[PDB]
């Protein structure tokens, strides 16, 4: 498992 | 506060092939102030693109290159919305 | 967007340790408008934490928790700012 995770505001 | 009111729908939160961008949407209109968090974990590093469209919807897409079953978290104010995380199924080519 | 207006910072974006809280700030006072991206890949999913200061500051925190290389990148208008992204090491206890 590998994970690309992003948060936008 | 806010991720009880946000839906989220579509092919990629479903079913997807690897190679090929995985897309659906999600509404946060009525949830107000915040920050939408996106993740995609499984057997492969994800792309993922994001659209803040001017119609009150946001876009998403991602491609992953390879096959196996993948978890897709759509959190709102650090909180999953109804359903996250998804496990959607990722096919071979 | 002005990306290249763009300066981000702090620990978080150098060195962290698996299951605690890394770190920065970015200063996006001088770019105008625009909506920011930040972004953590490897080998676990990133809990990831944003504070929109008053003091013309924006506070990021994540936490990721198995040990390795990840990238973190920090996209305005969906450039790359200067320096992003940045390759943190995140090592394991002890």
């Amino acid at each position: 498992r590998v994970a690309s995770s992003v948060f936008i505001t | 506060g806010g991720a009880h009111k946000v839906r989220a729908g579509g092919p990629g939160l479903e079913r997807a092939e690897a190679g090929v961008p995985a897309e659906f949407s999600i509404w946060t209109r009525e949830a107000g102030a915040g920050g939408l968090a996106i993740a995609v974990e499984g057997p492969s590093k994800a792309e993922i693109s994001f659209e803040d469209r001017k119609d009150g919807s946001c876009g998403v897409a991602y491609v992953v290159q390879e096959p196996g079953d993948y978890e897709v978290s759509v959190k709102f104010n650090e909180e999953h919305i109804p359903d996250s995380p998804f496990v959607v199924p990722v096919a071979s080519p």
